[PDB]
RNA sequence: GUAAGAGCCUAGCAUUAGUACU
């Protein structure tokens, strides 16, 4: 009755005409023939229509168009990889696929605490620019004769080459999706804040930390990942100083709070001190 | 073929007869061009854009000038020479250089509208501003955004009339 | 002359 | 306010309840009938999907398939409205695919009856006419053309040729003068005042009309 | 005629018909070669060749 | 608890003239009313009286245009619309003719 | 259900017009100042092809 | 079950109205109260029983656009319909005739009010800033008075010498009809307090209050004695809504001057206790922007009538 | 001698979603 959908695929205008093609599609998940439903979401955009079954949307909480998740809008490795959860057992097969479709319609993505792990990694204002023309395939090869008037994006692409290839069935069900692998590649390098060659540096540099946080207060911070040796302000720098007795425990304090934690609002960054 | 045969043209055929044959054989060989390396949508709109100036000569002389007669005007209408419909239409006040009958038959459009070009170039975003009809190959044939007296077809500059448009007169 | 109208006993919707 | 405000106001209400209900925007409005197109286009867009077999129209495919069911009406559509051996051409009015995919004949034949007896009577007569009068009468060969050959470009082929003479009889004016003007037309009196108007429906003929059509049939 | 998929003109008669005929082989041969029957062949007068001579298993 | 899975959907009934208006203030223009009656949305990005006199000329000026009913009319321009960076896609194409050809050690 | 059966499985059913538009309000789950440019709910003309 | 108190014979307390084919712009309880006048905006009136089938025995038509307001006649078998098309028109209700057909406005004539107590005589404002008075008997307008701005609201005051209107002009006017026997006659009462248009008006069952509904989002109650305050005003009610629709949002007070009722473009029928000024009934159920609402003449009944082409038709229980 | 199928190489039907950095 209404497609469900992330809503950057709605744009920004608050009215939305939208096509509703009653069998106008196969699910590009199950296979099944469901209600398309097609739109432009702005001025700027293209027309896109949904992609996957009403159903097998909102199994997996994803976008009938983008099928990326509902809450967070990453991909749905990302999502599964922060959610902790097993891979998925849904049948790849259309025969299994069907089956299982026709049980559960004859007969635990709401109730989760809000991971930070994919607050952290997701985008703060709509990826609009989602939302528009592809570029145009005779601009590319220089052949284009629509001149600006190219419905198409009058650009070359400019993409990684083994992206462009991306599955359906693989993006909504977590197997190898590019785009998050490099997405969580990018998460493995900003969890990995270097250990320096130097063992013995069992300090860790508090930097950007504002006023009203005080010495006891980033202590409070950081005692939980082991036993501190000493804590040092310095507000002139808005910085700290902390030294552990062992060297695993700054490890754990680098490892838990370097993808920027924030201690009682203020966006903090850590070093290796 | 339908004037051709048998009966007489009423009187002022003769001024019009020429350029009507000329109007019409632009349209042979419009239907006859090769389509090989345009889009689908553009086949017609060389063809569309012809029939819009064939009337509009038929329109210039018959409400411009008046120099046409109303039993020649109905001959033309009746024996098909002249969209009698769309000249009508170019009658009724805001449809003035309606491209097409298609660009306002409501069911032809997908949400139930008349077709972008319709709408004052003014109040359109700037992607439906530069982008003609797929069907008609208007971009803006609302009263008031007309180049030339006609509409701002796929290729009119929003240069000098002469180059934009046949210009008939009478030499 | 009756007219096409009808009455029918229905609820009233609510959302929340 | 102080007409500094109350103008613009006042005026967009007015404009507001002008355009809510307009006679575009009213309860019964209909939206009027489809126009013809100009001839050229169907004929285009048919020359150019020639024969089905280009990439640009692959995505027509289908529908050109799923055209094969309303086959069988349209060859009954076009043959019921078949031009008659005294035509030399019937323009026709026509539905067409936005493809190409079918074309209807949009007609029905009406003829008001006396006058299509006196028509077909003439025919009788003139074609007895020429198997008697004619030296040899070569028939037609079937099939007229060859099983090999793509059938013919209308626009090449047609469009500008003259038709020929069809059969019609000389009509004796001063004893055909009542059927006289009229008798060979395709559909004789149809914007004259003896037929209900241009539906052709509903004819209504003199009496010495009827008495020279009774006679020529 | 009220379906935004169908238009309407005035033709010569033996327009549409010529018309209706190419329309109709073509419907019948992108039938055959829907079906993937690349060995056989409508032609222009609607007969049915066979391009080869078919095995029992095509013929079938 | 809610009505469609992502939220609520509720029929609504308007005037036509309405859903147009706001979708078009908000669609072309940018800024246009809420839906919901709060307010408006988003960030903003005729004729007269010597102009119209002036095309009411030109009107009447080819009007004025003599009349030969003895001549013919001709068909002059005849049909003059129908016969009529660049760096970045040249560097693209020359990668493109490069990643073509080349399409197209070992020790002890 | 019969009339579903006859109709719904009958092809000489000719097929027509367009599903006229209806009207919804359509609040979203996720409504933020930056979602729908600031707006809360959502009209969807819905518009059968 | 659940057994609260049936008030009415009303088969169920809550009975949707359904047969328009457009928005139903204003609606209309008998005097008697055993029938309903629904104008939709497809410019037909449907007749319907309030008991025992709720039946709509007649559809009149004869308007060639939106019937935008329908009262009843003192006496119940005359209706006047006020319509889009530029013409008011008086009916006969048992026949299914149309009796007079007055058009003398220039344009849509928004508001009527016909009076309680006299002659067969009502007032009509409509889009020409000019609010005319029409006694039944003569073809003529009985009187004429020219605003400058589009008249929205009209109502004919419980004596019957004055007459109230108020529309896109910030300031609801009350105007003397027997003052004024000249055709630029200047307004009695300036009644302001309203920040913009106003969109509906009733007279109180007694006569010395008029509700004033505005696109101010605002009800406002205001005194009509001769001898008020400086500032008229007395009421202010906040609850309801009005949006870009800015459709015809009517007043109503209940028959006994306890409730009053406001139609909202919120989909919400609200219902205020008038002494306490707050809300006593907010119901849900219109899909469309409620146009008017009617208290029923008897019962504590409450029929409301949106733009979603239904009339709810119930009890209020507390 | 049926004629069935498995595969190998090369083998022209359907799709419009997705491409981020304190
Ligand atoms: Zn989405
Ligand atoms: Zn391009
Ligand atoms: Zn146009």
């Amino acid at each position: 009755d209404m497609p469900i959908v992330c809503e950057t695929c709605l744009g920004p205008n608050p009215f939305v005409r939208m096509q509703r093609i009653e069998f106008g599609g196969t699910c590009h998940i199950s296979g099944r023939p469901y209600t398309v439903f097609r739109w432009r979401p702005g001025n700027d955009a293209r027309y896109k229509k949904t992609v996957i079954c009403q159903e097998v949307a909102k199994a997996k909480n994803v976008c009938q168009v983008c099928l990326l998740d509902l809450e967070y809008g990453l991909p749905v490795q990302v999502r599964d990889a922060a959610m902790g959860v097993k891979p998925d057992e849904e049948p790849q097969s259309e025969v299994g696929k069907e089956y299982k479709l026709q049980m559960e319609a004859d007969a635990s993505y709401a109730a989760g605490r809000p991971n930070e792990m994919l607050q952290k990694l997701q985008r703060s204002q709509p990826y609009y620019k989602r939302n528009q023309a592809r570029v145009c395939s005779f601009f590319a090869k220089g052949q284009c004769t629509r001149g600006a008037e190219c419905p198409y994006r009058h650009e070359l692409p400019t993409a990684d080459p083994a992206l462009a290839n991306q599955s359906y069935k693989d993006r909504y069900y977590g197997t190898n999706d590019p785009v998050a692998a490099k997405m969580l590649k990018r998460v493995d390098e900003l969890n990995k804040l270097t250990p320096p060659e130097d063992t013995s540096i069992t300090t860790l540099y508090v930097g950007g930390v504002d006023a009203s946080i005080t010495e006891d207060d980033v202590r409070d911070a950081f005692y939980s990942f082991g036993e501190l040796a000493s804590v040092r302000k310095m507000d002139v720098k808005s910085c700290a100083f902390v030294t552990y007795t062992t060297r695993s425990a700054a490890e754990k304090a680098a490892e838990e709070l370097g993808g920027n934690p924030l201690i009682k609002g203020a966006r903090v960054k850590l070093m290796w001190g | 073929r339908r004037k051709l045969k048998g009966k007489k043209p009423p009187e002022g055929w003769e001024l019009i007869e020429e350029v009507i044959e000329d109007f019409e054989q632009q349209l042979k060989e419009a239907v006859n061009e090769e389509h090989e390396g345009k889009r689908k949508t553009e086949l017609t709109w060389k063809i569309h854009r012809l029939h819009w100036e064939k009337n509009r000569f038929i329109y210039d002389l018959m409400y411009q000038r008046k120099v046409m007669s109303k039993e020649l005007f109905e001959w033309l209408v009746r024996e098909k020479v002249a969209d009698g419909a769309l000249i009508a239409k170019w009658r009724k006040p805001g449809y003035e250089i309606l491209c097409s009958m298609l660009a306002i038959q409501k069911g032809n459009h997908n949400f139930g509208t008349t077709s972008h070009c319709r709408v004052p170039l003014r109040a359109r975003a700037k992607q439906q501003r530069i982008t003609p009809d797929v069907q008609t190959g208007c971009i803006s044939c609302a009263s008031g955004d007309g180049k030339f007296g006609g509409p701002v077809w796929w290729n009119t500059p929003l240069a000098k009339l002469e180059e934009n448009r046949t210009t008939w007169g009478q030499a | 002359p009756g007219g096409p109208g009808i009455g029918r006993a229905v609820g009233r919707g609510m959302p929340a | 306010l102080q007409q500094k405000l109350l103008e613009e106001k006042a005026k967009k209400w007015a404009q507001l309840n002008a355009k809510r209900y307009g006679d575009k925007r009213k309860f019964g409005f209909v939206e009027a009938p489809k126009e013809d197109m100009p001839p050229e286009h169907v004929r285009k867009i048919i020359r150019d999907h020639g024969d089905m077999s280009s990439r640009k129209f692959r995505h027509d495919k289908r529908v050109y398939l799923g055209a094969l069911k309303f086959v069988p009406h349209a060859v009954f559509k076009l043959l019921e409205n078949m031009p008659m051996p005294w035509e030399q051409v019937r323009h026709v009015k026509v539905i067409y695919h936005i493809t190409g995919a079918i074309t209807f004949v949009n007609e029905i034949p009406w003829v008001i009856e006396p006058v299509y007896l006196a028509q077909w009577g003439s025919m009788w007569i003139m074609m007895r006419r020429e198997k008697r009068d004619r030296r040899h009468f070569k028939r037609m060969r079937f099939p007229p053309f060859d099983d090999e050959e793509p059938p013919l470009d209308y626009a090449d082929n047609l469009l500008d040729v003259e038709p020929l003479e069809a059969i019609e009889m000389e009509l004796d004016e001063e004893e055909d003068a009542a059927v006289y003007e009229w008798l060979y037309d395709h559909q004789p009196l149809k914007y004259t005042k003896f037929v209900n108007g241009p539906s052709y429906k509903r004819w209504k003929l003199p009496l010495p009309v009827m008495a020279a059509l009774y006679r020529l049939s | 005629k009220a379906t935004k998929f169908f238009q309407s003109t005035e033709l010569d008669w033996v327009e549409v018909g010529l018309q209706v005929c190419r329309q109709g082989y073509n419907m019948l041969n992108l039938l055959i070669h829907r079906k993937n029957l690349n060995y056989l062949h409508l032609d222009y007068n609607f007969n049915l060749k066979p391009v080869k001579t078919l095995t029992t298993k095509e013929r079938k | 608890l809610k009505n469609h899975f992502v939220g609520h959907v509720e029929d609504a009934h308007m005037h036509p003239i309405h859903f147009e208006q706001q979708y078009h203030n908000f669609h072309a223009l940018g800024f246009g009313e809420a839906p919901s009656g709060i307010g408006v949305v988003g960030k903003p990005v005729r004729k007269t009286t010597q102009e119209r006199k002036a095309e009411q000329v030109a009107r009447a000026e080819r009007l004025a245009a003599p009349f030969d009913p003895s001549a013919p009319f001709s068909l002059q321009e005849r049909q003059p619309w129908a016969s009529k960076t660049e760096e970045q896609k040249e560097f693209i194409a020359k990668a493109e003719a490069a990643k073509l050809e080349a399409a197209a050690g070992p020790t002890s | 259900v019969v009339q579903g059966k006859l109709s719904s499985v009958n092809p000489t059913k000719l097929p027509g017009g367009p599903g006229g538009s209806t009207l919804i309000k359509y609040t979203p789950a996720q409504q933020g100042a930056q979602y729908a440019s600031g707006a809360g709910q959502r009209i969807i003309k819905m518009q059968d092809l | 079950k659940e057994g609260i108190t049936r008030t009415s014979n009303l088969s169920a307390p809550i009975i949707q109205l359904s047969g328009h084919a457009g928005e139903v712009f204003s609606m209309r309880f008998s005097p008697d109260g055993q029938c309903i006048a629904s104008g939709s905006f497809d410019k037909t009136i449907f007749l319907w029983r309030t008991y025992d089938e709720n039946e709509n025995y007649n559809v009149i038509a004869g308007h060639r656009n939106a019937v935008l307001e329908v009262h009843w006649f003192t006496d119940g078998e005359a209706l006047l319909s006020c319509s889009a098309d530029k013409t008011a028109r008086c009916w006969d209700a048992e026949t299914g005739a149309p009796i007079k057909k007055m058009g003398e406005h220039t344009a849509v004539v928004n508001s009527c009010c016909p009076l309680r107590r006299g002659a067969k005589v009502f007032v009509t404002g409509a889009d020409d800033s000019t609010v005319k008075v029409w006694d039944m008997r003569v073809k003529k307008s009985v009187h004429t008075l020219r605003s400058e701005f589009p008249v929205c609201a009209v109502a004919f005051a419980d004596a019957g010498d004055q007459v109230y209107s108020g529309g896109v002009d910030n300031a609801i006017k009350v105007w003397d009809l027997r003052r004024g026997g000249g055709a630029d006659v200047e307004p009695s009462m300036l009644l302001k307090g309203h920040s913009d248009s106003v969109t509906g008006l009733r007279v109180s069952p007694d006569g010395g209050h008029l509700l004033s509904n505005a696109m101010d989002n605002t009800l406002r109650e205001w005194d009509v004695r001769p001898y008020a305050p400086p500032n008229r005003c007395t009421k202010v009610f906040t609850g309801h809504m009005h949006n870009f629709e800015k459709n015809l949002l009517r007043c109503d007070y209940a028959a006994d001057g306890s409730k009053v009722a406001c139609g909202s473009a919120d989909r919400m029928v609200y219902i205020w206790d008038t002494s306490t000024r707050k809300l006593l009934y907010k119901l849900p159920g219109h899909s469309g922007s409620v146009n008017e609402v009617v208290f029923h003449s008897k019962e504590p009944i409450v029929a409301s009538a949106s733009s979603d082409k239904t009339i709810f038709l119930g009890e209020l229980t507390q």
